[PDB]
């Protein structure tokens, strides 16, 4: 029947969402960091450079 | 029975347990949380830091 056991049970089934959803963030922005690695690194144009640099910067942060 | 004669029982009865009668209980020091058990207070404090 119904207990605390099952409360937490239910409580932990409803935030685990949130650790999946917080996992599958963190490798979509690792994908979009290796697209970023892999792809060429030359950084010739200084917009360039410093675009490439604020988005590692920011998915860093985020 | 072995030396003399009984009748049969007048009164039956047998082995039973005494005790003093239950009273008042002095109020104890959280009985606030009583009328509510233990589970239903650890549940909304969980349900507390989920919500």
């Amino acid at each position: 029947a119904f207990t605390f056991a099952a409360f937490c049970y239910m409580l932990t089934l409803v935030l685990c969402a949130s650790l999946i959803f917080f996992v599958i963030w963190h490798i979509i922005a690792f994908d979009e960091l290796r697209t970023d690695f892999k792809n060429p690194i030359d950084q010739g144009n200084p917009a360039r450079a410093r675009e490439r640099l604020k988005n590692i910067e920011r998915i860093c942060c985020l | 029975e072995e030396v003399i004669d009984f009748s049969k029982p007048f009164m039956s009865l047998g082995i039973s347990i005494m005790i003093k009668k239950p009273q008042k209980s002095k109020p104890g020091v959280f009985s606030f949380l009583d009328p509510l058990a233990y589970e239903i207070w650890m549940c909304i404090v969980f349900a507390y830091i989920g919500v």
